[PDB]
């Protein structure tokens, strides 16, 4: 159970000390960092997209057939085929 | 379950030990010979050797030395086995009953301890103070020679010199003194220690560390008159004694390394030296009275007596008669003359004891009787190499190394692969050492190919370097004369050889697999499959197929050619154009060294006991893996017993049997070969071969044994393996357990311990094998002990009963067993 | 070529000097043991390999305290399926350094352990505390004698020992000494049914020097000191710094004979010449020609980041198909004096590693690449002749 959640990056922590200490790594330009590689971002959504690219890493997935494409416009063109 | 039976057809013929002394009685002179597991005892006569007694031990004889303790009539015999079974035996005879009674025995193995690089070294004090054993690096085991010490209780002494090469007990010392050559980062040195049994430790030697030559390999203790020791290396021979240190570098010994010695005169004035290439020299120690009687060494001399068989061990008998024990060739009794002969040799051969030597390959051929078979083996190495025709021994000397052999009935002759060593000549070519079979051939030919003549790597060989030339000899089956000798390409090494008919072609060809071996190239990347045909007294090349690797093995596979090129098992077809056409490939995780086949099953193996079982799918046209078993251990040979059982020989002279589980439940267990047989054979198997040396018997009269697989070993021993039934197997196992109680073992070695599967890592009991020697020994014992064996034993003579077994029913059974070889 | 290969092995980025232990714990071969496993450890540990860890979770800190008080050994599971926590083999780790620090009001523990014994997993049993144990069976190290030790003649036993090594790069690289070595050691091959060059392929020392010839291509430190002489230690030290994927490393950990491990390592070093992106499987990142050793352990070593994640970093000279994200930084740099920049795949944006750029003009090399092993894939090179595609199957 992790009851303390960060407002800025949304990470889960165990005790209030961990959260307080975590909050100072933010103070600065591009405060959102990735723990896996250290990539900094200016907004939280970009960091979430990055950390998602770390896992399954499938870029633009189709919601109707599950095929992945390298680009957004390629996925749009594919979606127009269903 | 395995159920298998193994029996010795030919005892080990290679001599690895020989010592002279007074073992039977203090009067007459005795010669003891050690052939692996056999011990022969002769009496030295003026005519020759008189056979006195032959015994068999349950262990490989590593050390064998005679010694007469204080207050003993005749000499005692100390023997240590490979499994570290030490024992002191004594010769006792009552009227006409000879028995080698065990005065003492025990196992001297140390749980934990790295075996040394120079192997087991056993020495005894000249005055019989103790027995010194060097088994593991950094430790020196000592067995004190006390009348109380019956179990051979010994103690280790800390040895700071880890890398000890040779060690001896010195003569004429107040306290027992050992002198040994060792090596450290600064080179090799000779050092001495005083073994104190009271302190149970070492003490400063009479003359400590002295620097010796780089290749100093042999240490010889000189008797009382001289004292000190003699250190022999590659280029020089030195004598060290306290303050004096004499050294000579005779050029007559530089061409080869001296590997064995023996004392001629009991005072140490003369010694016999034998090198690797058969040369025999005489090392003389000149005396110097110094008037008052101190007798010091004056000088050292080496004189080339002559050439003998490649001597593993030497021993001077008497009156210029020397016994040469050989491992690579026949053993010899030779005479030393004073005046030499016209050629300049001082040695003259007297007797030639047959030694099947290292049996590297063999085959079974009917030849004359057209009924029972005979065994043709490639024996010996170098100038001792030969063929042996064993009947149920005809020697054909080749003077070069035979490797593979196959018989061709269509042409009434054999095809044999062989190799001869030549030396690089100043002109650029190579020169032979001696006229051998490949050189003294009726018809001759050389491979004139273009595959590698254009595709060759750049390199050059220096003068003096040795290079082996490979040849295929076509040899008559009647006269055994070299009809033809076909020499292969330069840097080409022939590995495999077969003789068979391929496809629709009615001709029978000699097919040879090769591999291009270059020095800078580690793993071979080039090779050939060459199909020859012998006709009209000439060998002509029918076909030539290049391959990207070494053709390790080949087998005839249902009219097709199954070859192995490194990791690939390939299947070729013989086209109507008389050419090899690739039809199938199977790439394995192991190196396809051993290739055997039975119908559609293929057995593949590598050097590390990685067994693999494939199958040819005819309807699909490709290979399929059936099962496998990978247990790391050095493997020497393999063979297919039946459709489900597979026999092999692995490290530590062991035999094993794997089994294919068919129609199981899980695919996982179906694809695994279970190890169903283990048995310490004591011999190094080099070739398995289906066949039998007895009359196959026309009228089939319910045979008790199924199958027959002969095998040849390095010590010349020939063995036979067969399959039994569960009932017969259980009966014979109970009978072995009963025989062990009544039989008397030399050295009191337990048969169970002797035949137990043994490696440096694990040592398990033997399973799935019946020791045929122990079973057949039942016929050579007294009748009261036979009754002891069959005491309260139930036997089945055919369906009903199930009755009390008599010694004679079992005698009938064992006589039936003895007819398989 | 003047960095200081002794700096990375110190792990100076972890802070003050740690408390060090001198005792050693080893379990009997084939014995059964119950050892705790660290939850967030995902690396495949090799005997002799150093593993650094930063533990923040209170459960992990408590477990490491208990370990420091007991035998100081935990189990590192070799996960075949990391998602579902499946494991059939593993390696034991012995903590040899630790530091227990209470910083800014939060308690954390830094640890340096080392791999000890391979083991087969018999049971994975997670207690009610959330921390799990492993019922384990220690796997024994199979030591085999010389392939000639059985057939060697007694007369030739005194001649098996060689008179020291040349240890002169040119003299040992010259194949004359190896011709001599093969002729001497495998003479008794004439007694068997195979030649000498065959046994040479199963010879511990021959394989070890063949591997040395490849390691000298990566580092200029002589084998006289840095490399071990024992075949077990040498094989493990080579396996620890081979950039292969987890399945190959698991198969290599399953090997129990140093001979087979050395042979498989040679085969891997000769076949896999390319290193591609694991997510792409086709995007080439680098080749074995660019691999170089910046640390004493070799080209590849394990390091821990500020948040406890462990990356097996491989140092290479040049790399392609990589986009740099952000600007260099020296914060928590595993290579003191260099600044790191996050590197992604040009195609998939996988974190492939970082680009290290020197901070001083006098440093050499001025720039290199540290690639995390988890994101690389070993690959064979496409043949120059497309018509000839012989089988390049894994060989051992
Ligand atoms: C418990 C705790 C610990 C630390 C922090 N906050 C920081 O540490 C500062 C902000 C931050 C945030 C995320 C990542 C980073 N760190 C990195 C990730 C990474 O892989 N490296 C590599 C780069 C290559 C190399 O050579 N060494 C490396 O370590 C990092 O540097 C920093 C906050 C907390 Cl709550
Ligand atoms: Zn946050
Ligand atoms: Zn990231
Ligand atoms: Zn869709
Ligand atoms: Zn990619």
């Amino acid at each position: 159970n992790g009851k303390l959640k960060c407002d800025v990056c949304g990470m889960v922590c165990i005790g209030p000390n961990v959260l307080m200490v975590h909050k100072r790594s933010h103070t600065g330009e591009r405060p959102f960092h990735c723990n896996q590689c250290g990539a900094s971002f200016t907004q939280k959504g970009n960091l979430l997209r990055h950390i998602k690219l770390h896992s399954g890493e499938k870029p633009f997935k189709c919601p109707f057939c599950s095929y992945a494409c390298r680009r957004r416009d390629a996925l749009t063109g594919h979606l127009r085929t269903h | 379950m395995s159920y298998n039976y193994v029996v010795t057809a030919q005892k080990p013929t290679a001599v690895n030990g020989c010592v002279t002394g007074h073992f039977t009685s203090a009067e007459d002179l005795n010669l003891l010979i050690a052939k692996n597991t056999r011990l022969e005892i002769y009496v030295v006569t003026a005519e020759g050797l008189r056979p006195v007694k032959e015994v068999g031990m349950y262990g490989k004889i590593a050390v064998m030395e005679l010694f007469r303790p204080k207050g003993e009539s005749k000499d005692l015999l100390f023997i240590l086995t490979a499994k570290y079974n030490a024992c002191i035996l004594e010769y006792k005879q009552s009227g006409e009953s000879i028995d080698i009674i065990t005065r003492a025995h025990g196992n001297v193995q140390d749980r934990i301890g790295r075996p040394s690089e120079t192997g087991i070294i056993g020495i005894i004090d000249p005055e019989c103070r103790m027995i010194g054993l060097r088994l593991y690096d950094g430790l020196f085991k000592v067995i004190p020679l006390d009348r109380d010490n019956k179990e051979l209780k010994a103690f280790n002494i800390r040895l700071e010199e880890l890398h000890v090469i040779d060690v001896k007990f010195l003569y004429g010392c107040q306290a027992p003194t050992i002198c040994f050559v060792y090596q450290d980062p600064q080179g090799r040195h000779v050092k001495t220690y005083e073994v104190s049994l009271r302190e149970k430790e070492f003490n400063k030697g009479p003359w400590k560390q002295e620097n010796v030559e780089a290749e100093a390999s042999m240490v010889i203790a000189v008797p009382e008159p001289f004292g000190g020791a003699i250190i022999i290396g590659q280029e020089s021979i030195t004598y060290h004694n306290g303050d004096k240190y004499l050294a000579i570098a005779p050029p007559i010994i530089k061409q080869s390394t001296i590997v064995c010695h023996n004392r001629v005169d009991p005072n140490g004035s003369r010694y016999l030296l034998g090198d690797m290439e058969g040369r025999l020299f005489m090392l003389l120690l000149e005396k110097e009275e110094q008037m008052d009687g101190t007798v010091t060494l004056k000088d050292l001399r080496v004189e080339l007596l002559g050439e003998t068989s490649i001597a593993e061990c030497l021993t001077y008998l008497d009156n210029g008669v020397v016994f040469v024990g050989s491992r690579l060739g026949d053993s010899q009794l030779v005479k030393l003359n004073v005046d030499s002969n016209e050629q300049g040799s001082y040695v003259v051969a007297m007797e030639t004891f047959t030694n099947l030597g290292p049996i590297v390959d063999m085959c079974v051929v009917d030849l004359e009787r057209q009924g029972q078979g005979q065994l043709v083996t490639c024996s010996g190495a170098f100038k001792e190499g030969s063929l042996r025709i064993i009947r149920n021994i005809r020697t054909v000397p080749l003077y070069e190394s035979p490797r593979k052999i196959c018989y061709q009935e269509v042409s009434q002759c054999f095809g044999v692969l062989s190799s001869r060593i030549e030396v690089q000549d100043t002109s650029g070519g190579t020169t032979a050492l001696r006229p051998s079979a490949s050189t003294q051939a009726l018809s001759s030919s050389v491979s004139s190919s273009k595959l590698f003549s254009s595709s060759t790597a750049p390199h050059e060989t220096s003068f003096g370097e040795e290079v082996e030339v490979h040849n295929l000899l076509i040899i008559d089956q009647h006269t055994f004369e070299v009809l033809h000798a076909h020499q292969f390409l330069q840097n080409e090494y022939a590995l495999s050889l077969v003789s068979c008919k391929l496809g629709k072609d009615p001709n029978t060809y000699f097919i040879v697999g090769t591999a291009m071996v270059y020095p800078e190239e580690a793993e071979p990347k080039q090779g050939r499959i060459v199909v020859f045909q012998y006709s009209d007294g000439k060998l002509q090349t029918v076909a030539e197929k290049e391959v990207k690797g070494a053709v390790y093995s080949m087998v005839e596979f249902n009219g097709k050619l199954l070859a192995s090129i490194n990791s690939t098992v390939r299947l070729y077809e013989w086209t109507t154009e008389k050419e090899l056409r690739t039809e199938c490939n199977h790439y394995n995780n192991i190196m396809a060294l051993y290739l055997k086949t039975k119908g559609d099953f293929i057995l593949v193996g590598d050097l590390m006991r990685s067994v693999l079982l494939l199958a040819y799918k005819p309807m699909e046209g490709n290979f399929e893996e059936i099962a496998r078993d990978f247990n790391p251990n050095w493997m020497s040979a393999v063979e297919i017993l039946d459709d489900d059982n597979f026999l092999g020989a692995e490290n530590a002279f062991n035999l094993f049997v794997c089994q294919k589980d068919s129609a199981a439940t899980t695919d996982e267990e179906r694809q695994h070969l279970q190890e169903v047989g283990l048995f310490h054979l004591g011999e190094f198997v080099n070739v398995f071969c289906h066949g039998s040396l007895v009359m196959q018997n026309l009228g089939e009269t319910s045979t008790p044994t199924q199958g027959s697989v002969l095998f040849g070993t390095v010590n010349g021993m020939i063995g036979l393996v067969t399959s039994l039934s569960e009932s017969w197997y259980n009966l014979l196992l109970d009978m072995q357990n009963r025989l062990n109680k009544v039989i008397k073992s030399v050295g009191k070695i337990e048969h169970s311990f002797w035949r137990s599967f043994h490696t440096e890592r694990k040592t398990e009991p033997a399973t799935g094998f019946i020791d045929g020697d122990l079973i057949e020994s039942f016929l050579d014992i007294s009748r009261p002990k036979m009754q002891e064996v069959v005491a309260n034993l139930q036997y089945d003579d055919g369906s009903g009963m199930k009755r009390e077994a008599t010694a004679d029913d079992l005698i009938k059974v064992v006589e039936e067993l003895t007819r398989i070889h | 070529i003047n960095f200081d290969t002794s700096l990375p092995t110190s792990h100076t980025y972890l802070g003050a000097d740690m408390e060090e232990f001198h005792g050693r714990t080893l379990h009997d071969d084939d014995s059964c043991q119950v050892i705790p496993v660290l939850p967030q450890v995902m690396m495949i540990l090799i005997p002799g390999q150093t593993l650094p860890l930063q533990l923040f979770h209170p459960q992990e800190v408590s477990m490491v305290r208990n370990l420091i008080q007991k035998d100081r050994t935990f189990a590192v599971l070799a996960y075949s399926n990391v998602q579902e926590r499946e494991a059939q083999f593993g390696t034991t780790a012995e903590i040899y350094a630790y530091r227990e620090e209470q910083d800014f009001g939060i308690e954390i523990v830094k640890v340096k352990a080392i791999g000890r014994q391979r083991f087969k997993v018999l049971e994975l049993r997670t207690q009610s505390d959330g921390i799990q144990q492993a019922k384990v069976q220690i796997l024994p190290e199979c030591v085999l004698p010389s392939t000639m030790s059985a057939v060697q003649l007694e007369s030739l036993n005194k001649c098996q020992i060689f008179p020291s090594k040349p240890v002169s790069r040119e003299d040992q690289c010259s194949y004359k000494w190896w011709q001599k070595y093969q002729k001497r050691k495998f003479h008794c091959a004439n007694l068997t049914s195979w030649p000498r060059w065959l046994y040479s392929l199963y010879d511990a020392e021959t394989l070890m020097d063949r591997i040395k010839k490849q390691l000298r291509e990566w580092d200029e430190n002589l084998k006289d000191d840095s490399l071990p002489s024992n075949p077990i230690d040498f094989s493990y030290r080579v396996a620890a710094c081979l950039p292969i994927d987890d399945v190959l490393r698991i198969q290599l950990l399953k090997i129990g004979s140093a001979i087979q491990r050395l042979r498989c390592e040679l085969d891997i070093m000769n076949k896999c010449t390319s290193l591609c992106c694991k997510q792409c499987q086709e995007t080439e990142i680098t080749t074995k020609n660019e691999i170089f050793s910046l640390s004493l352990c070799g080209p590849m070593a394990a390091y821990v980041n500020p948040h406890g994640y462990v990356h097996e970093t491989l140092t290479v000279y040049k790399a392609c198909n990589l986009n740099l994200i952000g600007r260099p930084s020296t914060e928590h740099s595993w290579f003191p004096g260099y600044a790191w920049t996050v590197a992604q795949c040009k195609i998939c944006a996988s974190h492939i590693g970082w680009k290290f750029t020197a901070t001083k003009k006098d440093m050499s090399p001025q720039k290199f690449w540290g690639l995390t092993r988890s994101a690389l894939l070993p690959t064979i090179p496409d043949t120059e002749d497309e018509i000839s595609p012989d089988k390049v199957i894994l060989c051992l």
